[PDB]
């Protein structure tokens, strides 16, 4: 799609190879509590 | 290190307003002591220190 051409124009002017790895969670994530106590960690997307 | 890091997992507004370390076992500093006690007013503050 849109997003792959765009890493694929990148890798013609970088020289560097690319594994793609699709989310394990199907989310974005925000800032959200561990569940195991006070502190607040990144779930989604951006944790991984 | 415990403050800052249950401060920092806290989701609630904590805001620490400078750390004072000054030794009270120098010699001279205390016109130096006297001025950054000065300096520093907060409405609720910790202390460590020996009795």
């Amino acid at each position: 799609g849109f997003c792959i051409d765009l890493l694929i124009k990148l890798a013609r002017t970088m020289n560097f190879t690319y594994e793609v790895h699709l989310v394990a969670d199907g989310k974005f994530g925000t800032q959200e509590r561990v569940n195991n106590s006070n502190k607040k960690e990144w779930n989604g997307m951006m944790g991984e | 290190n415990k403050i800052r890091s249950t401060i920092e997992n806290s989701f609630v507004g904590w805001e620490l307003e400078e750390v004072l370390l000054l030794d009270m076992s120098l010699d001279d500093g205390d016109s130096k002591i006297q001025n950054q006690l000065k300096k520093l007013q907060s409405p609720i503050i910790l202390l460590y220190c020996t009795k």
